[PDB]
């Protein structure tokens, strides 16, 4: 619905940088409703599991402001989050195989930076995220 | 619940009923209690834990960075939340800490006093837990992959011990005699276990896809050889006779011990009639293993339902032991989980994985 049009309009290639506007009227819109949400992150595997790597980084992004803004994806990523904590085991460490590994290494890098953030950002309870940083500092960072 | 405290109160049932049953609902509702952890110590994967038998209050743990760590498992603070604090540490600074992986780690059944643990540096060390210094040590000269102390056996304090030789080392506490050995293995045995029912009833599990019951007074080989099929591909035993179609690298006595859990790189579990090793065909499905070491996996005490806990990649897979109904998939750790121990005082469970952590999971409500 909207938050695919959202989805459209932000995750695009073609002007990939981030846009403030838009970012807060997502923010505005999760919080009205939380099922906006819960069908954002099925967006958001849309976007990880696309071709593009920029896609990829925006769907990245987009996950990360939902989680730390709205409030709804905070409910996402910090519980009923065993889907957040894979796709942050799959994404910077290596696919399982035969499937390999196919994001940028600049995406890598973002990952990294953003679960270095998330450790302070929100580790009240969810401690996975350092064991996993921790982890990928002492096998595939 | 009201119905059963109702039931208890007036004698309608057995209070027997209200325990097991309670017991196995906590079960069926275990979860990942972030309410609860575990202090990390181990810079390595931590490969086996061993809740002490008497009292369940600490609790060992054995790295593959050669540390031993002793936790205390009581909420000893006032609040809720509480870590499980590293009491004791066998660290990179002990003069008798192991140079390798600690594979197994064992409390000494009857008293809290004594622990051993084996490593792949060939020796398998006891310990004496108030001053925290090797009592004794046995070399061994191929590396362990398992050791384990009867829980029963009031008499003889033997030590079965599973290195890659095809032999079964049996170590003597009592006055020490590690030269005995049980042969008929082909290849490294991965888990050893004796039966918590019978005092001299050892279960092996080699590589070789034979797992065989030795009596170790017997002076006549093994008692039994686990076999897939009971007897409807029938060889003169030289090659058949295999309990798995890979290593079987996990064993398990139920509670009872009345049955056997085995559990194979052919990526099945299944239950043996302990005292004809015969298969009961319980399906379980596909429990995915690929452990290159032995898996140690447990099953539950004092429940209406026996379960069993069993490293699932990732994740620790809870079967129903007698009916092989897979309860649920435990998801919290971030690689392969290595060794999941029960607390069956309060049905919680302790999963020690290759991230580095030992998770705490807790019944919910």
């Amino acid at each position: 619905q909207k938050l695919s049009k959202l989805v459209e309009e932000l995750t695009t290639s073609g002007e990939p940088r981030l846009n403030p506007e838009k970012m807060k009227e997502l923010k505005k819109i999760c919080k009205s409703s939380e099922e906006q949400l819960s069908r954002a992150y099925r967006l958001l595997i849309a976007q990880l599991t696309q071709e593009h790597a920029e896609i990829r980084l925006s769907a990245f992004q987009i996950v990360e402001e939902l989680f730390v803004r709205s409030h709804q994806f905070r409910m996402l990523v910090v519980s009923n989050f065993q889907e957040f904590l894979e796709l942050t085991l799959g994404t910077d460490p290596a696919q399982p195989l035969p499937p390999p590994r196919e994001a940028a290494q600049r995406l890598r890098q973002a990952t990294t930076r953003a679960v270095e953030g998330w450790n302070e950002k929100f580790g009240e309870a969810y401690k996975k995220l350092a064991l996993g940083y921790h982890f990928l500092r002492h096998n595939k960072k | 619940m009201l119905g059963f405290l109702s039931a208890r109160q007036t004698g309608l049932e057995d209070p027997l009923r209200l325990r097991r049953a309670e017991s196995t609902r906590r079960v069926l509702g275990l979860e990942l209690n972030k309410d609860r952890d575990v202090e990390r110590i181990h810079g390595g994967g931590i490969n086996t834990l061993d809740i002490e038998p008497v009292e369940g209050r600490y609790m060992l743990s054995g790295g593959s960075d050669g540390v031993i760590v002793l936790y205390d498992l009581e909420n000893s603070s006032r609040q809720s939340y509480y870590t499980c604090k590293a009491v004791c540490s066998i660290g990179r600074d002990h003069p008798d800490v192991h140079r390798y992986s600690v594979e197994t780690v064992q409390w000494y059944p009857h008293d809290t006093g004594m622990f051993t643990s084996s490593s792949f540096d060939k020796t398998l060390k006891v310990w004496d837990t108030n001053t925290l210094q090797t009592a004794d040590v046995f070399n061994f000269e191929e590396t362990v992959y398992s050791h384990h102390m009867s829980p029963v056996s009031t008499k003889h304090c033997l030590v079965a011990v599973g290195t890659r030789g095809p032999k079964v080392q049996l170590c003597d506490l009592k006055s020490g005699s590690c030269s005995h050995i049980l042969q008929g293995h082909r290849q490294e045995i991965l888990a050893v276990s004796w039966s918590p029912r019978y005092d001299y009833i050892l279960a092996t599990a080699s590589a070789d896809s034979r797992v065989k019951l030795w009596d170790v007074r017997r002076a006549s080989g093994c008692l039994i050889t686990l076999d897939q099929h009971n007897g409807k591909k029938s060889q003169a035993v030289e090659s058949a006779n295999t309990a798995h179609n890979g290593k079987v690298n996990g064993l398990c006595f139920t509670s009872d011990g009345l049955h056997l859990l085995t559990v194979g790189t052919d990526n099945r579990m299944r239950l043996w009639n302990s005292s004809n090793g015969e298969n009961t065909l319980v399906n379980y499905g596909k429990v995915c293993n690929n452990s290159k070491k032995g898996l140690k996996f447990t099953v539950s005490c004092g429940c209406s339902s026996e379960f069993v806990f069993v490293p699932y990649g990732s994740t620790i897979a809870v079967y129903t032991v007698y009916s092989g109904e897979q309860i649920t998939m435990l998801k919290g750790h971030y690689k392969t989980v290595d060794c999941c121990v029960f607390q069956s005082n309060f049905q919680e469970l302790y999963s020690g994985s290759r991230d580095c952590n030992i998770l705490a999971w807790v019944p919910s409500l």
